[PDB]
C-alpha cells in the first residue's frame, strides 16, 4: 500500500500500481532509493519549547525502523536527557545499530526533566526521528536525531537547555551559557541570537557571583 | 560584609518630606555594580518595596510613589537616601534600606535584563509620622 | 504528478550519503563511521525537490500503518519487495 | 502584597509543610521567584533564589518551584526555628520593572 | 491435492489478522497492538479448510529442518524466496 | 524444499516445483500469506497434564523463529511460569520481538516446578509455540503462547494452576480457586467444568479454615 | 576468467555443510548443532579450486566496502539481490 | 559492485554486469551459494605469534556480519581470551548467534594479556573471522574462529599458550603442557612438533618441582 | 479450643458391646460442621481408625469392622458414642474420640468431595478387655 | 498400617533426616498426605497437612512431599525432642472414604 | 656484570620502586630472567624466578617483568629490611650455557 | 635442606692452582639431578658466576676462565671441587659453593633444553691470594 515516486523526463510522478507502466524500466535495484527529510524543509518550527510540544508519550505500542540510503543535512538536530520528576530515566538508552544523525549544525541537547507516563515519546504528527540511516518511531535517550519523513524513489556545534515540565502543556527551558549562568530561553532567538546572548555575558564577564545559578531575564526589545 | 545602615528624625510631620538616609561601608553601594532600594514594613504588614536605584542613575519606583519618591545618592560619602513628600499616617513603618546582589546586574546593548534580586538588610529605622 | 501542496518547501537540498582502492578498504585502517558520507547541493529543477517532499508526506501514512501491521522490527526489505512486484505484474 | 499567599501555614517539627504563592505573567510567570524567611523580631533572610537555589547558611530542607503563575516554598521536615513570615518576590514587568513581594505567610510550628 | 487423512478437523476457521485516515495513522494516538487485528469466520467449503491443515502438517517437517541448516535466527524471508523461484522458473 | 499450497478453482492443490505450473499466476507478492494453524484444530487434547506431557527439554539446539500474517483463534493457550526444584527459572524470559498470542478464551497459566535439564522446552511432535506472530521452536516464560503449525498460501479468561514434577512422566496438577483453595485437576473437566467447581465453592464459603492450603478430592461420580 | 596469481593455493578441498524423515527432524529429538553437517572432499579439476580463491580475495575488497555503506549488522541478502538483479537486467 | 563466479563448461567465470550472459542460467535460488574458505589455503603462516600480528584494535568504526551455506575445514583455528594489562576484557564475549567454527583439526586458545586501545580486534589485512557460519569483521572473546574469505557462485585438540604483549609488536608466548609446566613458543614447532614437545616432558616426569611456573628453552639444534 | 472426652467402663468383659461415650464442649461436634471420629492405639501398636462420623448422619468405617461398629451422637447433649459389638482381647486398646477439622468439609452437588483431615485428640481411654 | 513405613529413623541432633510412606492410587495416589507426630507417652499432633503444609505451632525444620503412591517426612535437623512416632495418612478410596494411616515410624535421635 | 643495572636505586618506606636490567637476546631476550637480593653481610636469595613467580618465603610486595632484552623488578611499597644489592640473571646462549648476572644495585630505603 | 659448604686454604699464594672444595650433605648434589655452580663475589663486588657441572659430566665455564677453570666430582663421597690454576690477586674473593635447583633440569633428544636456575647458596670461603 506504500506510494512510490518515480523520475520521468519530465517531472516527479506517482508509480501507480494499477496501471502497469510499461515505459517504466527497472534493469538494476541499484535504482531503488529510501532518502530522509527533514521537517523544516516544509516550514516547520525548530526553536526547543515549539518542538518538544509536537512529541508526547505512549505504552502498547511497540517501535519500529527502517532505513535510509541518504538524506538531508539537518540545521537543527536535537538530543535528549529527560528524567521523570523522580529522577528515572524517560527513556530507553538507544538500543544497537542506533548513531547519531549524521551532520548537522546545531545540536540541540536537552537536560531535565517532567512527565513521562508512556513507555516512549512519539511524534504527534507521525514523523519519524532520524538517527544515522535509521528512521524511528520513537526518540531514544542520548541520541542525536532529526526529525523527518522518508521518500522512495526509482531512478557543527551543540546548545544544551535545561528544562523542567517536559512532558507538560506548561513547561520552561533555558539556555546555557556557564554553569551558574543562564537566560530563560524565548522563541524569537535563534541558534546564532543566542550564541550572540552567550557572547556578550561571556565577554562582559557579568556572571553569577553566588553559589547557585542565576537566570537572566532579555529584555523583549 | 557590606553595611547599609538607615538613620533619620524618627518623628516626622504629616505633610512634609521624609528623608531618611543609608550609610554604607565595607564597600560601595552608591557606586560599585549595585542596585540598593528603600523597602518599609508597616507594624503587622508584608514587606513594600519603595523603590530602586542602580550606581549610574538607573531608578524604579512603587506605582503608588512615582509621583511622590526620590532616590538619590553621593558616591564621595558613600550614602544615600529616600525622599517621600507629603508624609501621611499611612506612611508609618520601618524603613529599611536595602542591598541588591552586585554584580548580579547585567544591562546590555537594548534586549538583555538582568539576574539581580535582593539579599543584605539594613536594621530598620521606625518612622512615626504624627503631629 | 506528486505536488506538495503546503505553505513552505525549501527550494534546495544539501545531500549526504553512504553512495579508489587501497587500506582504506580494511576496516582496521580506513575511517570511523562519520567519515563514510559523501556529499553536494541539488537546485529543484523541475519541482522536483518539492515533489519530492509531498512524496515523503504520502509515505509517512502508509508507512507507519505497514510497520504497524508486521512483526519485523527492523524493516529494510521495502524497495526488495518493490522490485519483485515490479517484475511480476508483467511476467506474474 | 500582588502576590496571594495564604495567610498562615501550619504543622508538627518534622512535618513536610508548603507556602504557596500567585500573581500572573508579568511577574511570577515572567521572572524568576526569591524566598525570604522573617523569623519574628528582624528582618527577612533570602532563604530561595531563582526558584530552587539556597543561600549560603540556608539548610537543605528548604526547596522550592516555579510553574506559570504560580510558585512554591517546601521545608522537608520543619523545625521550631522555622516559625517565621515568608514572601515569594519577583521584577513585575508591567510596571516596568517594579519589585513585588506576596502577601507573606505565616508559618506556625505545632 | 492436499488431504488431511488423520481421525479430526474442525470444519470451521476463527480468524485474527493483521491485514479510512485520520490521527488512528498515528502511533502516538492510535490503539494499542491488541487492537490492531481484525477478524471473521469462514465455513470448510470444498475441503479448503481440512486441506489447510493437512499443508501445515507437512509444511512442518520440511520447516523444521529448513530452518534447523540456516543462521537467522528470524527468518521471514519465505515466501520472498518463494516469489523469486516462481519468476526464475519460467524466466530463468 | 518447504511445500506450498494453492487456492485452485477446484480445491487447495499442491504447488508443484518440478512441473512449472503455468495457470498459476502471481501479479503481486499481496498474494502471498503465512497463516497460523492450532494442533486443538485436528483434535489434539489440551487438558494440562496432556499438554505438558508433550513438551520436554533438550540443549544444544538453538531456537528458531518465523512469523504470520493470519491465524486462527485458539481455545486454549498455555502460560508457563516453572522454576526448578531449586528455586531458579526453567525457562528465559521471552525476548524482544515477542509478546502473546493475541485471541484466546481461555488462557492455562502454570505455576510449579520441575526438573528442566535442557536450555528449552522444545515440542516433541515438531509443533510451533506460537506467540502473538512469530512461531517458535521453544516456550518462552511468561508469555502466553498456542500450540500449533503453519501454512504457506498463494491467493476471555486465565484459570491458573499449581504444579509440581512439571518435567517429569509422575506429575500432579491444581485447579486454582483462591489463595488457599485448590482442587485436584482431573482430565474430566474442561476448562467450564472447572469453573463450574470454582463457582460451588467459592459460593458456599467452605474454603479452607486454617493458615496453609487444602486441595479437594473432586469424587469422580 | 579468474586466475589466482599469488605464490600458494592449496589444490583440494575438504568440505563442510549444512546442505530420510523420522523423530530426527523434531528438535527435541533430533541432533545438537555440531551434528548437522555433511562433508566431502574435491580436487582443483580444471583450476576450479583456485579460481575460487581469488574469487573470495576480490569479493573481500567489494564485501567489505559493501558492508561499510550499510546499516544492517545481520546482512544475508547478497545472494537474493543477485538473483533480483539477475532478472532485472533482462526483463526491467 | 560484489564480483561473482560462475560455473561454465569450462572453468571458473567472471559474472559480468556489464554484459548480460544470456548463457547463464538460473532456475532456481537453490543454485546460488556463499562459501567459506581459510587463509592458510593460500598458504598464510598459522603460527601463533605469526597471526596474532596480522591482528590489531581500532575503535569508531562498528562490526558487520554475514553468512555461509558451507566452507572449508580449518587445521588451525583460534580462540582468545585476551585482557587488558589491568585485568578488564579486550574483547566483548561472542553475541547471541555467534556459534564456534564447526571443523578443525587443531585449535589455538591464546590466555593473556595485551594492550587493546579499540573496541575490537579487525584484521589488518581485512580478512574475515569465521565463526560457525558467520563472517565478521571482528574478533569476538571466547570463540573458536577461523580466518578468511568468502566467495558467491552461480552453479581435533586444543593447544594453550599463554601469552604477553598481545596488542604489542615485541610479544612472547608460551606453550602448555600443565599448570606449571611451560616451553617458550617457537615458530619452527608445527601442532605436532609441539605435541612432541608435550610428551617428552610429560613422559619424563621433569616438570616443575617448585610452587610457580618454570619455562624451558627448547635448544634450536 | 473444643474438647473431646472419653469415658467409659474402663474394663469391659469379652463379647459384650463395648460402649464409649464423648462428652464435647467448647464448641459442638455433634452438630456444627464437623466429622468426628474413634481411633485406637492396642498398646505397642500404631494408630488404628475405627470410624467417622459426620453431624448430618454420614459414616464410614473399617472395613474389619463394618459389620461390628457403630456411630451416633445426641446434638442435644453434643456428646457422641461408640459402639463395638462383640469385644474381644485383640480389641484391648486406648480409645480415642477425636476431632476432624471442622469447616474444612465440602459436600457438593454429587461429584465433589472434601479436603478434611484430623487435628484434635482426645485424652484416651484405656479399655481392657478380660473376665 | 496399610502405609509402609519403614519401623524406625535415626540421627544425631542437627542430622537431616527423613521418614518415608508407600501405599496405593487409592490413597496416597488417590488423596493428600497428612503427617502426625507423637511424642512418648502422649497422643500424635498434626504436623504436616496437604502433603506440606504446616499446622501452627510446628517448626519450620518439618517439611514433606508427596509422589505417585509414596510419600515424605523431613526433618532440617533433628532435634532432641523430635523422638517420636511419626505417622503419615489418607482417605481410600477403594474402601469407600476408610481412614488409613501408616505402620508408624520410631525415630531415634543419637 | 653483562647485564646493566642501575648501581642505585631508593625510595622511602611504603615508596614503589624499581630496578632496571638490559643484556641482549642471547640472555634476557633469550632465556628467563631470575631475581635475586642481597641483604648487606650475607649471600643472594632467590627472590624472582621465571621473570614472575615468587619462591616461597618471598613476600607478595616483590614482583617483575621482562620484554625484549631488558627486564625489572620491582616492590609494591618498600620496606627498610629491603635494603639490599639485587641482581638479575639469564643463561647466556652465545656463550654456550655462561651464567649471566647483571651488576647489582644497591637499593636504599629512606 | 641440602648444605654445600666450602673449605679450603684461605690463603693462596699467587700461581698456583686454587683448589676449593664443597662438602655436600642433606641429599647428593653430586649424583642427583642437579648442576651445581662456583660463584665468586670479590669485596665491593656484584656475582661472578665460575662453572657449571651437572652430575652426570656436563660442563660450563665462564669465557675468561675457559683455559683456566676445571670442575670435578666424587660421587663416593658428594663432595665437588674447582679448580683455578695460575691464580692471582684479582682472584681474590668470597668463593662460593652453590646448588642449582634439581629435577628442574630438562636434557632431551637434542633439540631441548632446561628450565633450571639457582637457589641454595653456600656459606662462601674468602681467599686471599698473596705472597
Ligand atoms: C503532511 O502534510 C500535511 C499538510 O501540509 C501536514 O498537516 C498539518 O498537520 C498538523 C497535525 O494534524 C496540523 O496541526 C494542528 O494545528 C492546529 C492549529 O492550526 C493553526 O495554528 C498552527 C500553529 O500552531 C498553524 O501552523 C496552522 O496553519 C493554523 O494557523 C491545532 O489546533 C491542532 O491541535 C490539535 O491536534 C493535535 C494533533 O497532533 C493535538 O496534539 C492537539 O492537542 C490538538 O488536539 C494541530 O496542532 C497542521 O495545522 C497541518 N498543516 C497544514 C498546512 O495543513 C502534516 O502534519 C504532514 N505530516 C508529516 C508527518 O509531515
Ligand atoms: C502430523 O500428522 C500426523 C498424522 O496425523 C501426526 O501423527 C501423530 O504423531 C505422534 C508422535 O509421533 C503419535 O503419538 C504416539 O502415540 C503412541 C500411542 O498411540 C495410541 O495412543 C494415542 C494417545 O496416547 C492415540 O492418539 C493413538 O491414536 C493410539 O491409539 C505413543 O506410544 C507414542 O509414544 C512414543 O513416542 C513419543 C514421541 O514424541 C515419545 O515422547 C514417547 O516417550 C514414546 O517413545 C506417541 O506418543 C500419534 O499417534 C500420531 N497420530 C496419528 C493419527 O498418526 C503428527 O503428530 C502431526 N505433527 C504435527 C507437528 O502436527
Ligand atoms: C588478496 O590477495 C593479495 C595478493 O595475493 C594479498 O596481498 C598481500 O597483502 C599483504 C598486506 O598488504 C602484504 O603484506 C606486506 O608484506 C610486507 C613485506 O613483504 C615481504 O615479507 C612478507 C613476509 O613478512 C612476504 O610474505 C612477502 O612476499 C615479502 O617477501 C610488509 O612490509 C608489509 O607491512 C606494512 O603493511 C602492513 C599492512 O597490514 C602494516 O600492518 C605494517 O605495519 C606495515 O606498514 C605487509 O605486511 C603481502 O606481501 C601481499 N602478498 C602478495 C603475494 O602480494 C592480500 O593480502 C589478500 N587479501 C585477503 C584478505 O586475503
Ligand atoms: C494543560 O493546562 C491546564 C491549565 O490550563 C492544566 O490544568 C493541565 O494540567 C495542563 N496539562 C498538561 C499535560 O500539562
Ligand atoms: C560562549 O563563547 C565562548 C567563547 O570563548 C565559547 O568557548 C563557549 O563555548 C560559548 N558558549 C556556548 C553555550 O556556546
Ligand atoms: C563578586 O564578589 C567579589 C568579592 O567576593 C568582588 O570582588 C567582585 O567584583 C564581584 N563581581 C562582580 C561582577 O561585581
Ligand atoms: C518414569 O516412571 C518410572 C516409574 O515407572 C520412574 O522410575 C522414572 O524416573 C520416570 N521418569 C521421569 C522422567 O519422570
Ligand atoms: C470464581 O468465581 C468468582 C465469582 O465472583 C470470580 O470472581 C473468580 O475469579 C472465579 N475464580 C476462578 C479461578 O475463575
Ligand atoms: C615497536 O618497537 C619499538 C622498538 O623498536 C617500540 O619502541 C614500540 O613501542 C613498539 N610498538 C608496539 C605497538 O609495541
Ligand atoms: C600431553 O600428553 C598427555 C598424555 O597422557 C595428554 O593427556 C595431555 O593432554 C597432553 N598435553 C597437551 C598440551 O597436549
Ligand atoms: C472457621 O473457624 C471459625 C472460628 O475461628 C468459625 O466461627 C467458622 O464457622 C469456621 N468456618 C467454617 C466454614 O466452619
Ligand atoms: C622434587 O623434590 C622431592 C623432594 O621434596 C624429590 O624427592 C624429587 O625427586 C624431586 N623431583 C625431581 C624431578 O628431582
Amino acid at each position: 500500500s506504500i506510494p512510490l515516486g518515480v523520475i520521468h523526463n519530465s517531472t516527479l510522478q506517482v508509480s501507480d500500481v494499477d496501471k502497469l507502466v510499461c515505459r517504466d524500466k527497472l534493469s538494476s535495484t541499484n535504482q531503488l532509493r529510501s532518502v530522509g527529510l527533514n521537517l523544516e524543509g516544509n516550514g516547520v518550527a525548530t526553536d526547543v519549547p515549539s518542538v518538544t510540544k509536537r512529541w508526547g508519550f505512549r505504552s502498547g505500542v511497540p517501535p519500529k525502523v527502517v532505513n535510509y540510503e541518504a538524506g538531508e543535512w539537518a540545521e537543527n538536530c536535537y538530543n535528549l536527557e529527560i528524567k521523570k520528576p523522580d529522577g528515572s530515566e524517560c527513556l530507553p538508552a538507544a538500543p544497537d545499530g542506533i548513531r547519531g544523525f549524521p551532520r548537522c549544525r546545531y545540536v540541540h541537547k536537552v537536560s531535565g526533566t517532567g512527565p513521562c507516563a508512556g513507555d516512549f515519546a512519539f511524534h504527534k504528527e507521525g514523523a519519524f526521528f532520524l538517527y544515522d540511516r535509521l528512521a524511528s518511531t520513537v526518540i531514544y535517550r542520548g541520541t542525536t536525531f532529526a526529525e523527518g519523513v522518508v521518500a522512495f524513489l526509482i531512478l557543527s556545534t551543540t546548545i544544551r537547555y535545561q528544562a523542567t515540565g517536559f512532558g507538560t502543556n506548561e513547561t520552561e527551558y533555558l539556555f546555557e551559557v556557564d554553569n551558574l549562568t543562564y537566560v530563560q530561553l524565548e522563541s524569537r532567538f535563534t541558534p546564532q541570537f543566542l550564541l550572540q546572548l552567550n557572547e556578550t555575558i561571556y565577554a562582559s564577564g557579568k556572571r553569577s557571583n553566588t553559589t547557585g545559578k542565576l537566570i537572566w531575564k532579555v529584555n523583549p526589545e | 560584609q557590606v553595611q547599609l545602615v538607615e538613620s533619620g528624625p524618627g518623628l516626622v510631620k504629616p505633610s512634609q518630606t521624609l528623608s531618611l538616609i543609608c550609610t554604607v561601608s565595607g564597600g560601595s553601594i552608591s557606586s560599585g555594580d549595585f542596585y540598593w532600594s528603600w523597602i518599609r514594613q508597616p507594624p503587622g504588614k508584608g514587606l513594600e518595596w519603595i523603590g530602586f536605584f542602580y550606581y549610574s542613575g538607573i531608578t524604579y519606583y512603587n506605582p503608588s510613589l512615582k509621583s511622590r519618591v526620590s532616590i538619590s545618592r553621593d558616591t564621595s560619602t558613600n550614602q544615600f537616601s529616600l525622599k517621600l513628600r507629603s508624609v501621611t499616617a499611612a506612611d508609618t513603618a520601618v524603613y529599611y534600606c536595602a542591598r541588591v546582589r552586585g554584580g548580579r546586574i547585567t544591562l546590555g546593548q537594548g534586549d538583555m535584563y538582568y539576574y539581580s534580586g535582593m539579599d543584605v538588610w539594613g536594621q530598620g529605622t521606625l518612622v512615626t509620622v504624627s503631629s | 504528478v506528486i505536488v506538495n501542496a503546503q505553505p513552505k518547501c525549501n527550494p534546495n537540498l544539501h545531500y549526504w550519503t553512504t553512495q579508489a582502492i587501497g587500506l582504506a578498504w580494511i576496516p582496521y585502517f580506513g575511517p570511523a563511521a562519520e567519515g563514510i558520507y559523501t556529499e553536494g547541493l541539488m537546485h529543484n529543477q523541475d519541482g522536483l525537490i518539492c515533489g519530492l517532499r509531498q512524496l515523503a508526506n504520502e509515505t509517512t501514512q502508509a508507512l507507519q500503518l505497514f510497520l504497524r501491521a508486521t512483526t519485523e522490527l527492523r524493516t529494510f526489505s521495502i524497495l526488495n519487495r518493490k522490485a519483485i512486484d515490479f517484475l511480476l505484474q508483467r511476467w506474474g | 502584597s500582588v502576590l496571594t499567599q495564604p495567610p498562615s501555614a501550619s504543622g508538627t517539627p518534622g512535618q513536610r509543610v508548603s507556602i504557596s504563592c500567585s500573581g500572573s505573567r508579568s511577574n511570577i510567570g515572567g521572572n524568576t521567584v526569591d524566598w525570604y524567611q522573617q523569623l519574628p523580631g528582624t528582618d527577612p533572610k533570602l532563604l530561595i533564589y531563582s526558584n530552587d537555589q539556597r543561600p549560603s547558611g540556608v539548610p537543605d530542607r528548604f526547596s522550592g518551584s516555579k510553574s506559570g503563575t504560580s510558585a512554591s516554598l517546601a521545608i522537608s521536615g520543619l523545625q521550631s526555628e522555622d516559625e517565621a513570615d515568608y514572601y515569594c518576590a519577583a521584577w513585575d514587568d508591567s510596571l516596568n520593572g517594579h519589585w513585588v513581594f506576596g502577601g507573606g505567610t505565616k508559618l506556625t510550628v505545632l
